């Protein structure tokens, strides 16, 4: 049962991972950038 | 916490392989050529015993 | 000894105790800019194939060497100071890095006229308004009068995001790390 | 990506890429050559410059001259189409009989197995050598070494190894022949030619050869452990069988760093040796364990420099094995051979639980009388064998007998010597042992048992020398 | 089913903060040291870290460039790379969390089995403590074998040393003190208990996992901590794992608790120190290493004390392994060593050979608390004994009349008694019953051949009908008159009646 | 003045500063630590920057933290207030006990007292201690050696002195444990507390303590030496009285040079050892001397590394001092204990003009007995001793008794031996040796003599011996 376990966690590693490495060439720029930059301020507003 | 777009991107494949998991998807026969192989060297390790129940012992008195 | 003033970064090696002499002797006297313009000038002048041929020989005697040098400071009116400095490299045999000294009195100027060099790279390039809004904020990083140099390189190595360099401060919105920090806390 | 050469000094190249630099361990191919040249990175230096060690000689190479990155470690061919060929450093065949054709490659540069995958059996593996069955026994999935300086018996032992041992094995094999003489390799290939090991016209052939033999510069002997290494360990990991790992020898391949450790500009360690001996040592002997996945029974012969068991490579190595034998020229010079030491020589299965009670017994036994033989030889060199007390007497004859006894006649030296080759099942010797240890054997002369079989043998030459 | 569920429970929980923090460049890898460009604020002996998830110590401050050292595989650091500081000297995770678990120079659980709950951390180069807090070493601390607990005893709070040849029976030593201590950590109370931890120092994976399964099968896993830094680590590991079991340790013993500790071996930290101290520039010494040598150690093994009972009343003691070379005990660490530590356990091949096992050289073995950090009884036995051996050893070199052939007779009893095996550690008052019976003249009877299995018949008997006067001896602590004179009556039996 | 880190390597930190340079050898502070760290200015290398040894831990040093310039050297607190304190290198406080309240603060870097101050007279010091009484006899106001590898008694002795000496000296001691174990440390502490020269009730304290024990960096061990010797000297002078000095050992203030030199750009020298190993030495036991103005009786324990006594350290150390007592391993397996070896000790008044004719005699009649012992040992390795000429058997028997009879049992030695410790006159050793060689005891047993004080009780054992036969 142990390794079923564990050896099922492994390839659901790799799958899930390949799946995402996929999907984020999806478009999302301005948006991404947009909370960026948000994150950036609030940053610097911390900062000082 | 809504706004990680990949940790709700990674969750939403998790719940995709949770749906597609009735048998193991992308397994490619080096998913069974490899629980062949570990089953095997754990069967030895353990023994060759009767595999579904308990076997008997008809001991010997001294 | 002369105390010398130190420059605002300190640069090390040949090229950086050459360049901090320089620097410390032009800040007395007030001659930082119209010294700058000087090296800048040097820095093509010694470049000409010819002076460059000639001053990469070891086997013309360094007396031959200075003398030339003598005549182009000379034919270019230059200040003492670069024409000195000039001769000094010169004189130790230090002319094969003196590329390296103008790099190093550039990088020692442009933080001594307040400038903190930037970094950012995304998978793709940006829109115009996007690179004003950074240009803002980091801005807004940056402390009073110090103005900023940025650059804006384009790594589609990072599966996007956006990667922030300030001076020694880093900041990692790419997808890579992220992706790289749920792998490996989900692997535990 | 592209770069050039910048600086070539010994096999040590420089070259510096102006764009994207390549990592570590990189393979670069020198862009202009007759052969294929492949330039292992080694460190990144600044300005966009990387140090490299050449796999091959370097002359030739011009200041200047093009470098094209390969993107991958050096990958050699693995699988079951590697058996009965010879590969070198590159995995190159160097048979002349066509290239190795794999549909699957292996870096030489993985990383040691973790710790959640050691296998703590510990098995006996017999070899029909009384010396090494009786107070070194090896053990099946561990680490071995026969440790001896120039002309000891290295060779002519692991060639007996691997006659015996091979011989009864199912599984594959695989002999790493770093830093030896070539003339050894190719007697190697036509005795297994020959002994039906390798099939040059089938697909039964259960031995894969790699030879980075003396002859080549420091950067080839210095990686053509690795390859052995890899090709040993897809047989474990892939194929899941039990393989034999034969190095000979391996003192070599530390050998070839310091040579090359010079050359990176790095501050040596205790005697010229490089700043890294142990850590390089370690990265290359612990990936040759037996896992979980599968077991590799490697043999390492190690070279001991000016007969010095103090030097910091055999120093090192000692703590990387299971069992050692430490071949000793003076007993190489009495006469016995195998010239094992019998004190130097330790196990760690020698163990009451895992040999016996009787094997583990007899083994004491010997190793006290042999040690109080050891304490008498400077009184009795200087004072004469006239000055022992009659126990002491005893001792000494009891102990002679036995330092002959454990001399074996191999089948490997039937040429050398014109006898016949002898293996001594483990009951045997422990037999034999038994009885000259209680006194049995008293009566017959010590040269009765130099270099005989079981003890009857001994008994039948000390009868002949009656006649 | 399920077993996506827990995986998820992980994504779940996640680092979402991302802080503005300080960098440099990494202008040159190779051998295993990089040297950064820019972290202008890094400490000295900082944890900083790479843009791969790789560890690294910054080890060299000089004016153009920070020397790091790496906790890993360099093939992964590349140059123009990033460092972040993590702004923390480095430190481990420390706490009752760490029993039974075998972990990593780090603290990084390293066989499976979850990670490590700890709640605190310690940092790895903390200083001594001072003079006031310690206090003389008082208790004992229980070894089982018959050799070290009668002639070299050694207290809680001591730092022995455990200095032989390659395969002599060091390791042994160690794996049976560890295995030892389950007979207190079993029983109730708490001023027993001794928690252990074994640093593995340049040992291959396998040895390692030949003593953890060792230790399992003697169920000696539910207290003990295991620091492996093995060969294939990179020498910034297995140089920093002493100082990480030595935190682990010095969490115990400053909270009340016992701890022993067993580095294992001192010799390959040294090279570690080396290799690193080199591939940093830092010039050599002598024999290559650095000048500070003596202090890598002295200040490590300066940490086992035994502090008073304002301070807790806990201890550690330490049990230093070193290798020499041929015997040769004049070397370099070893001599260092030797200066350092308390006392010494010299193990000689020629004894391994000639019968001897545990090889100990009682001749040369030293032990300054001596007295002290002995249990009555066997301060009362072991006292006689060791006189015994004294004169014995005189007279050995040969082999007349009766009071030194009986005083040869003696001698070679009590030396046949002193063998051992391997891990059957015994009862302090198991070897109190074994060693009187020896001194007091009964065996000279025997031959000794046969006082092996004596000793091993005798032991089997008393365990079992004699139960109560062993109880007996162990809650009085000492063999009072109608304990002797009990003895005294079951000796006598035993020796007719075998 | 205030500087600025520029390096931190080890425990080398170097220093920029842009005012004007501190001197070689000031002290100075690092600012923004929790503890107190000092630098030791130990060279300038130019470019306005000094090299400096840390007198603790470098750890979370960062390049740039601020230093300022004391302006002096170390400067310990002197003065009858430290007496029954303990102390660092930098004088603070260990003890946990609250701060030492002096008026006078003395630097810890002084020139040595010059040729014109140096005393000329010898009266011997009867220690209590057979061995050393007998052969090395010591003198007031001399400096004592004790060499001997790891594990032969140098600590066991020196404590015994302690015992003796100090325990009934009318002046004042000082103990400077140099680089020595700390567990040693405590032990001392609480010996003396118990003893009664450590009062920590009254202000009756006889002894001030100072310590730089093992765990400390280099540049503490180095210089905690020069503490206590600040601390001795202004005992010397000011008080104007006679002192005591223990050292433990004065080989790790060599040693702990060695390790931070090669780090400030020296080559080494002979045996990885910095190359002034002589001078730094020189100039430290130059400042331990009984001048015209004060008397110190320096004791040291000097470590011989592997039991070899032609090592730089303590071969360099031989020429600093009166009296030698070399402590012997191969003494010491016999079980001879203390294991003063009495054939490589010496001393300066072992002259018949200052200790007299007898004891000259005696003690050359002894060693010389010694040395014949050791001579015929060679021949009873091949004849055997039933083969010697009867008048041999007599030297050798001679030379038994006087090897155990100098054997004697310590008060501090209580645990180990059991036995209970012996003080011995001189004459009552005077006595004994001379009436052992003269033959007044060539029917008693060897055993008889073994750890015993007077030749009485040596009698008095054999009586034992032969009753319970
Ligand atoms: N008391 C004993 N009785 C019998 N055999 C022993 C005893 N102690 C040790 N041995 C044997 O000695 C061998 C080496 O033991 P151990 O590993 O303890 O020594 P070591 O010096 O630590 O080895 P290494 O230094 O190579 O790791 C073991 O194989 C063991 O069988
Ligand atoms: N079984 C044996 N019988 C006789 N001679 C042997 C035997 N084993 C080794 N030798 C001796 O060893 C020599 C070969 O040494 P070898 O092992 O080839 O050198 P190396 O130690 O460099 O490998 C032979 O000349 C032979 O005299
Ligand atoms: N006077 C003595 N009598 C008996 N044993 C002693 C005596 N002096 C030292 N020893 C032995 O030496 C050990 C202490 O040595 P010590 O002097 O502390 O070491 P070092 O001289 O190397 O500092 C003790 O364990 C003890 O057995
Ligand atoms: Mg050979
Ligand atoms: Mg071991
Ligand atoms: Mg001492």
């Amino acid at each position: 049962q142990n390794m079923m376990r564990q050896k099922e966690q492994e390839h659901m590693i790799n799958w899930v991972e390949k799946r995402v490495v996929q999907s984020i060439s999806a478009q999302q720029e301005k948006e991404t950038i947009a909370k960026c930059i948000a994150d950036l301020k609030l940053l610097s507003k911390k900062a000082q | 916490d809504p706004v990680q777009k990949l940790f709700v991107d990674k969750i939403r494949e998790y719940r995709t392989k949770r749906q597609t998991s009735g048998g193991p998807v992308d397994a490619g026969p080096e998913y069974q050529q490899d629980l062949d192989r570990e089953l095997f060297k754990l069967k030895q390790m353990y023994g060759k015993a009767d595999m579904n129940t308990f076997p008997n012992f008809t001991f010997e008195d001294p | 000894f002369a105390k010398l003033v130190r420059p605002p970064v300190q640069i090390y090696g040949i090229e950086g105790r050459y360049a901090t002499a320089l620097y410390s002797a032009a800040s007395k006297q007030n001659k930082l800019e119209q010294v700058e313009k000087e090296l800048l000038r040097v820095g093509q002048i010694l470049k000409e194939p010819k002076m460059a041929a000639s001053l990469l020989n070891p086997y013309v005697k360094r007396s031959v060497k200075v003398k030339s040098l003598s005549d182009m400071t000379a034919k270019e009116k230059f200040s003492p100071l670069t024409s000195n400095l000039i001769n000094l490299l010169a004189e130790n045999g230090r002319l094969t890095n003196t590329p390296a000294v103008i790099s190093a009195f550039s990088t020692m100027m442009s933080v001594h006229r307040g400038e903190v060099p930037c970094t950012v790279t995304t998978a793709s390039a940006l829109d115009e308004a996007t690179l004003t809004e950074l240009k803002t904020v980091l801005k807004s990083f940056l402390s009073k009068g110090q103005v900023l140099k940025l650059e804006v390189k384009i790594d589609p190595s990072i599966m996007g995001g956006m990667i922030v360099r300030i001076g020694e401060k880093y900041v990692d919105m790419s997808a890579k790390t992220k992706i790289q920090k749920l792998s490996r806390a989900m692997r535990e | 990506t592209t770069g050039r050469i910048v600086a070539v000094i010994g096999a040590v190249v420089d070259v510096q890429f102006d764009e994207g630099l390549p990592p570590i361990l990189n393979a670069l191919e020198v862009q202009g050559r007759e052969t294929r040249l492949v330039l292992e990175v080694a460190q990144h230096l600044g300005e966009s410059t990387v140090r490299t060690i050449a796999m091959d000689g370097t002359e030739g190479l011009v200041r200047g001259q093009k470098v094209l990155d390969s993107g991958a470690p050096i990958r050699i061919p693995v699988g079951p189409e590697t058996l009965g060929r010879i590969m070198n450093v590159i995995g190159e065949p160097i048979d002349e009989r066509g290239p190795i054709k794999t549909k699957q490659f292996a870096a030489i540069h993985a990383e040691a197995p973790e710790f959640v995958e050691m296998s703590v059996e510990q098995e006996i593996l017999v070899t029909g050598i009384k010396v090494v069955d009786l107070l070194a026994p090896y053990a099946k999935g561990g680490k071995i070494g026969l440790f001896g300086g120039a002309g000891v018996g290295k060779t002519v032992l692991i060639m007996e190894l691997i006659n015996n041992v091979a011989k009864a094995h199912g599984g594959y094999s695989v002999f790493a022949g770093v830093g030896e003489r070539t003339r050894e390799g190719n007697d190697l290939y036509h005795e297994m030619i020959e002994s039906g090991v390798i099939n040059l016209k089938d697909a039964t052939s259960k031995v894969a050869l790699v030879y980075g033999q003396m002859n080549e510069p420091p950067g080839a002997r210095a990686r053509v452990a690795l390859t052995g290494l890899t090709v040993a360990e897809y047989f474990r990991d892939q194929e899941g069988q039990d393989v034999l790992l034969f190095i000979d020898n391996i003192f070599r391949f530390t050998q070839a760093g310091s040579e090359v450790s010079a050359l990176l500009g790095r501050i040596p360690s205790a005697v010229g040796y490089q700043p890294t001996l142990a850590t390089d040592m370690g990265t290359m002997q612990e990936r040759i364990t037996t896992t979980k996945k599968g077991s590799i029974t490697s043999v390492q012969a190690i070279y001991v420099p000016a007969d010095d068991l103090t030097d910091p490579a055999p120093a090192t190595t000692f703590a990387h094995l299971d069992a050692t034998t430490v071949l000793s020229r003076a007993i190489a010079e009495l006469g016995i051979y195998p010239a094992v030491d019998p004190l130097d020589s330790t196990s760690r299965i020698m163990d009451p639980n895992i040999v016996g009670s009787e094997h583990y017994d007899v083994a004491r036994g010997v190793q006290k009388i042999l040690q109080d033989y050891k304490s008498l030889q400077d009184i009795i060199a200087i004072l004469g064998m006239d000055e022992l007390s009659e126990e002491d007497k005893l001792t000494v004859s009891r102990a002679r007998k036995i330092q002959r006894f454990l001399s074996q006649p191999f089948q490997v030296a039937e040429v050398f010597t014109g006898h016949l080759g002898k293996l001594v099942p483990l009951k045997e010797t422990i037999k034999g042992f038994q009885q000259i240890l209680a006194g049995e054997y008293d009566h017959l002369p010590e040269q009765a048992f130099y270099m005989v079989g079981p003890i009857e043998e001994a008994v039948a030459k000390a009868d002949k020398l009656a006649e | 089913a399920e077993v996506s569920s827990i995986l998820e429970e992980r994504i779940l929980g996640a680092d979402t903060s991302v802080d503005l923090e300080e960098t440099g460049r990494v202008l040159s890898i190779g051998d295993g040291i990089a040297r950064v460009h820019g972290l202008r604020n890094v400490q000295a002996e900082e944890m900083v870290e790479f843009s791969s998830g790789l560890k690294g110590m910054s080890l060299n401050l000089e004016p153009d460039n920070v020397g790091v050292v790496v906790f890993g595989n360099d093939k992964l650091i590349k140059e123009g790379d990033i460092v972040k500081r993590t702004g923390a000297i480095v430190d481990v995770p420390v706490g009752e969390e760490l029993l039974g678990r075998v972990v990593d120079a780090l603290g990084n659980a390293i066989d499976g089995k979850g990670p490590i709950g700890s709640k605190a951390r310690r940092r790895v180069g903390l200083k001594a403590p001072g003079i006031i807090p310690r206090i003389s070493v008082r208790e004992p601390m229980q070894t089982g074998i018959k050799a070290v607990d009668s002639l070299v005893p050694i207290g809680r709070g001591q730092r022995e040393l455990i200095i032989g040849d390659r395969q002599t029976g060091k390791t042994s030593i160690a794996i049976d003190t560890i295995i030892n201590q389950k007979r207190f950590n079993d029983g109730t109370d708490e001023k027993k208990k001794l928690y252990c931890i074994y640093v593995a120092i340049g040992q291959k994976r396998s040895t390692v996992a030949q003593l953890v399964k060792r230790l399992t099968d003697a169920d000696a896993m539910k207290y003990t901590i295991v620091v492996s830094a093995t060969a294939s680590d990179a020498a910034p590991l297995q140089y920093l794992a002493p100082y990480s079991g030595c935190s682990m340790g010095e969490y115990f013993r400053d909270n009340g608790k016992h701890a022993l500790i067993i580095y294992d071996d001192l010799s390959k930290q040294a090279v570690a120190y080396r290799q690193m101290s080199l591939l940093l520039r830092r010039p050599p010494g002598r024999e290559a290493y650095p000048g500070d040598v003596f202090y890598l150690h002295s200040r490590l093994l300066e940490r086992a004390a035994k502090m008073n009972d304002a301070f807790g009343g806990g201890s550690l003691t330490a049990l230093p392994v070193i290798e020499t070379q041929a015997g040769d005990v004049s070397a370099y660490i070893p001599t260092n060593v030797i200066s350092i530590t308390d006392g010494q356990i010299f193990l000689e091949t020629e004894l391994f050979y000639k019968g001897i096992r545990p090889a100990i050289n009682v001749g040369l073995s030293v032990s300054r608390v001596g007295s002290a950090a002995q249990t009555r009884a066997m301060k009362q036995v072991a006292g006689t004994m060791k006189l015994e051996l004294a004169q014995y050893r005189e007279v050995a070199a040969f082999a007349l009349d009766a009071a030194t052939q009986q005083l040869l007779s003696r001698g070679v009893r009590l030396t046949e008694l002193l063998k051992q095996g391997q891990y059957s550690p015994m009862a302090i008052e198991e070897q109190v019953a074994v060693i009187y019976a020896g001194v007091r003249g009964y065996l000279d009877k025997l031959e000794p051949s046969k006082i092996t299995k004596f000793e091993n018949a005798f032991l089997s008997h008393v365990i079992s009908q004699h139960q109560a006067l062993l109880s007996k001896i162990r809650t009085d602590g000492k063999i009072s008159e109608e304990s002797d004179a009990k003895l005294k009556e079951i000796v006598t039996n035993f020796l007719a009646g075998f």
